[PDB]
């Protein structure tokens, strides 16, 4: 529905960027840094922004 | 700033780096340090030398630890004798 | 090379422009150090006030912004009726 | 010999130009115009072709290309318009706040001093014009004298970079550096550069 | 160059 | 079934002085009420020394409101012009200190 | 409906709505109302306008408007991104056309929120923003192909 | 020109303070009674506040009526205002400073030039007294004259949830604030606030002297707090719900600490670090005058 | 009506924001000196004529 052109440059990025599949599932979702050993560390005042 | 080993013969990285800042009014620093906290790893003594506000920043949190430690044990055998 | 005719002639014709009738501001003392134009506005109690000197920026009047740049032609390609060797 | 016609009226005519003053933008330009022309008629100044800017062989000398390159940067070709206005301007009433055609130097190189001359002249050859312009013109002195005499500015700048002037006439500075706006030359404040306080 | 008493704009910054 | 009635029977009878269930339009529909200067929308104050109700405080629809707008003057989006000026010299050029 | 007071013919709805409108509790009114002038130019800015409209639609755009204003970004500001994508140390210069031409803030926040979950969901974006300092740096002419 | 009564301004109906609540008008102070607290092992020690800059900011040369009170206001708890610091129009309340002059103070809040027809206004006296301190929200920005933002907080907790030992005392545990709660609260509390005349409540807090002035601060002391509290929420670290059998409490953690939080969130209105300035400046200068 | 080139008055001319007109409305208005501050002073026969 609330599809519209937009300025050039943009149309280049969205084909560039390849079909949006969005295999991700977003219900909640947040942003976190994961330790390299792989679990996902609560939010840090004084880390993350 | 960075800041060289005491020992002159370890040519390896600077555990951090002290940034002196503009300051000069009490002010200031009490800017600074409030902006200071939305930093990353970085810290003050509670007093500068020059009286000029300095802030370590940090390469790495262990780097922090280890100065942390050493002057912990600077002001315990300060306090011990006074 | 250029100092009589800005001392001994451009100064004298200052001195009439100072002089003609809507020349009606002060502009300056001479005196950097101190001083400020009078600074008039016609103001009513009706709640009108309009500034006579006012900052509104660069204008279409081309009057407002000074190219200093303006001396080096001044200083070098320009000649003068005094220098040089007659010219009335 | 009596003249049979109205006496000109000082007041009316003095409170009439305040009033176009606040109202008609144009005023200012008409007047410019009439001492621009008066200007032009007295014959005082003309543009020769043959641009004075450097010694002989000096243009052409090598090593001085920084020195030529930046006197090129600064030297407008002369044109009877623009000098006939900026000579007109010094005595002409301003009624928007002139502001600095802004200059931008780092005052790295020796030829830097160039820009400094140039304000100088400006200083010298029409006074009253750079009081209008001057704390604009500040703005880029105190660039040159940080970069030319560091530890001068900043006791100068230690002192604060403006000043106000009480009611016993002593200079009040402001212990602080701030960037001079135009805005200011309508206020209280003086940029400190031009205080002639030792 | 000429002298030009005026901004002399180049540059036009988009929103 | 009619929750959006606003007015009802816009006639006229001889035998009444108002038909019967002729619904009149609400106080709310009218009361064009202020800005307030947080801007959000006020109906106007019911009694001296009271605020007014701020319209989506309450269900009621209101078709008169003050709608802030800019004028000609004020101009957003617009392109705008400036003069670059680049650093005389590459070489000169401070990449470090803080 | 408060105009149709003393103006249409069915006598009970004018005699209602004068009624209410004689109420303390309400006034119509048709807008223009306030009015607000630069502090400098003078000249009128903002205006409010007492509109026959929804409250809710009057309230959005006097959300987007109160936005635009109250964010005290003039396109003066734009020349700080303009800094960041030029040369260190060029300078900029004018117009200082002040609070007559308002912007919104960048939204820092909500773009780099975007920015992780872009790169999250099209890892290729890595190779735009790759490309464009590619560009930037053919611009640049810093290093070019020789025969030699 | 309105003139100020035995008691403030405030004294008059016409600038009465209350924000909505449950379907009324409320009080300030009838919705301070609906808070509740919830205290933690931290601690609140409030220092001494440091004096206020001597120094007036000039008043630049502006043309215009500058509209002070809706600056400040949407300076204070408006829910999004920006670089409050940028246009530096604060500086004209020193405009009212001096004795004689010829600008006066609307009740709009706006700082007139000179007296204008059928503009009701502060007496000058007044005014001058409150410009004479308040014309430092000037310089919130200049570094030279900034206000601490971190230690200032303690005091406003301590006027807002501390108790009359606690206060007595000096010291609080730093402790959680909670309400029953309608849907965006925080938010139309900031609104209700924003809207208040609180020009009226800084020339009384600023003028009157004596028996008259301490009975201001009585008469007075839930509506500093409402703007207190409004101004916590801004400096919140954060503002959860709770669940509650069929209710929810909205909760504010936590009074007295300013996380310096910049990023926004819907829950409430948010500090610019300019904001966060310019309100640490405020509450310098007020807190200033409300403990003398 | 009485031929007058009136064109640009009570307006700015300004070059990047444009025209500007201003109000013309001065109902019973005097000449005055103003304190930088931008504030007016009573009119003096000390200093203004």
């Amino acid at each position: 529905i609330t599809d519209v052109d937009s300025t050039d440059y943009g149309k280049l990025t969205l084909r560039f960027l390849g079909t949006l599949t969005r295999s991700l599932k977003m219900q909640n979702a947040q942003i976190r840094r994961i330790r390299p050993d792989g679990t996902v560390l609560r939010y840090d005042d004084q880390i993350d922004i | 700033i960075p800041i060289t080993n005491s020992n002159i013969f370890d040519d390896s990285s600077t555990p951090y780096n002290v940034r002196i800042w503009h300051a000069p009014t009490m002010t200031e620093v009490n800017h600074i340090l409030a902006l200071m906290r939305k930093s990353t790893l970085v810290s003050t003594h509670s007093s500068w030398h020059w009286n000029v506000l300095h802030t370590f920043h940090y390469r790495s949190e262990s780097d922090m630890i280890d100065h942390f430690a050493a002057k912990i044990l600077e002001d315990w055998r300060q306090k011990e004798k006074l | 090379n250029i100092a009589v005719a800005h001392t001994d002639h451009l100064s004298v014709v200052y001195a009439t422009m100072s002089n003609f009738m809507l020349n009606f501001t002060n502009n300056f003392s001479g005196n950097h150090a101190t001083f400020k134009p009078d600074q008039y506005v016609i103001t009513s109690p009706e709640g009108s006030y309009k500034p006579i000197i006012e900052r509104q920026g660069e204008t279409v009047d081309g009057l407002t912004i000074i190219d200093t740049s303006i001396v080096w032609p001044i200083l070098c390609q320009c000649t003068y009726p005094l220098v040089r060797i007659m010219e009335e | 010999a009596l003249r049979p016609e109205l006496a000109f009226d000082h007041d009316h005519i003095i409170r009439c130009l305040m009033l176009a003053a606040a109202n008609y933008p144009r005023l200012e330009g008409i007047i410019v115009q009439i001492n621009t022309g008066y200007v032009a008629s007295a014959n005082v100044i003309r543009p020769v072709s043959e641009k004075r800017y450097f010694p002989e062989n000096l243009e052409q000398n090598q090593s001085a290309a920084r020195l030529v390159s930046a006197v090129k940067a600064r030297a407008s070709e002369a044109d009877i318009s623009s000098i006939h206005l900026a000579i007109a301007r010094e005595v002409s009433p301003m009624f928007n706040v002139h502001e600095l055609k802004k200059i931008a130097e780092s005052f790295e190189d020796p030829s830097s001093i160039v820009v400094v001359l140039e304000f100088i002249l400006f200083a010298l050859f029409f006074p009253t014009e750079f009081n209008r312009i001057k704390g604009d013109i500040q703005n880029v002195l105190l660039l040159f004298f940080s970069r030319w005499y560091p530890v001068e500015y900043g006791i100068f700048v230690q002192r604060g970079a403006t000043y106000t002037i009480n009611a016993a006439g002593e200079f009040e500075f402001s212990g602080r550096n701030e960037k001079w706006d135009q805005a200011l030359y309508l206020s209280e404040h003086f940029p400190a550069l031009f205080s002639d306080v030792p | 160059k000429v002298i030009f008493n005026g901004l002399d704009v180049n540059t036009e910054v988009q929103p | 079934i009619s929750v959006a009635r606003s007015m009802r029977a816009i006639v006229n009878h001889n035998e009444v002085d108002r038909p019967r269930g002729a619904v009149a339009p609400s106080s709310y529909e009218m009361d064009t009420g202020t800005l307030s200067r947080n801007g959000d929308l006020l109906y106007s104050p019911v009694a001296n020394g009271q605020v007014g109700i701020p319209k989506l405080e309450v269900d009621h629809i209101s078709f008169s409101n003050v709608v802030s707008m800019m004028t000609a003057n004020i101009r957003t989006g617009d392109d705008m012009a400036v003069e670059r000026v680049n650093p005389d010299d590459v070489r000169a050029i401070n990449i470090r200190n803080a | 409906p408060a105009l149709l007071r003393d103006f249409t013919q069915v006598n009970w709805l004018n005699r209602d709505i004068t009624n209410m409108l004689q109420q303390a509790g309400t006034k119509y009114g048709l807008g223009l109302t306030e009015t607000r002038l630069d502090y400098v130019r003078l000249v009128k800015t903002i205006v409010g306008h007492a509109l026959n409209i929804d409250h809710f639609a009057a309230s959005v755009l006097n959300i987007n408007l109160r936005a635009l204003m109250e964010a005290n970004v003039t396109a003066d500001d734009r020349i700080k991104a303009l800094q960041a994508h030029s040369m260190i140390s060029t300078q900029f210069h004018g117009p200082n056309q002040g609070a007559l031409r308002p912007e919104l803030a960048f939204d820092h926040d909500h773009i780099i929120r975007c920015l992780m979950l872009a790169a999250a969901n099209y890892p290729r974006l890595e190779g735009i923003i790759v490309q464009i300092n590619t560009g930037y740096v053919a611009s640049a002419n810093v290093i070019r192909p020789v025969s030699e | 020109m309105l003139q100020q009564p035995t008691g403030g301004y405030t004294t008059l109906e016409q600038f009465a303070f209350t924000i909505r609540n449950d379907g009324t008008n409320a009080t300030p102070t009838q919705f301070l009674q609906l808070l509740s607290y919830e205290a933690t092992e931290n601690e609140l020690v409030k220092k001494t506040i440091p004096t206020p800059e001597t120094h007036l900011p000039s008043a630049r040369n502006v043309p215009g009526n500058v509209y002070i009170e809706d600056a400040i206001t949407q300076a204070l708890f408006g829910i999004s205002a920006q670089n409050v610091n940028a246009h530096g129009y604060f500086s004209r309340l020193s405009a009212l400073a001096l004795p004689n002059t010829s600008a006066r103070l609307g009740l709009d809040g706006v700082i007139y030039n000179s007296e204008t027809i059928n503009i009701p206004f502060y007496d000058p006296a007044a005014v001058a007294n409150f410009a004479a301190t308040y014309a430092k929200l000037g310089n919130a920005s200049t570094p030279r004259y900034r206000a601490d933002m971190i230690d200032i907080y303690a005091h406003v907790g301590l006027e807002l949830a501390g108790t009359d030992a606690e206060r007595a005392a000096g010291v609080m545990p730093v402790k959680r604030a909670k309400f029953d709660s309608w849907e965006g609260s925080l938010i139309s509390l900031s609104r209700d606030v924003v809207n208040w005349k609180i020009l009226a409540f800084l020339i009384d807090l600023c003028s009157l002297e004596g028996e008259a002035l301490r009975a201001f601060k009585t008469r007075n002391r839930d509506v500093f707090r409402m703007m207190l509290f409004i101004m916590s929420t801004a400096v919140a670290a954060n503002v959860v719900n709770r669940k509650v059998t069929k209710r929810v409490d909205r909760v504010l953690e936590y009074i007295g600490v300013n996380s310096m939080r910049t990023a926004g969130r819907t829950a409430t209105i948010t500090y610019d670090l300019s904001r966060h300035e310019f309100a640490a400046k405020f509450l310098q200068l007020t807190f200033t005058r409300w403990n003398a």
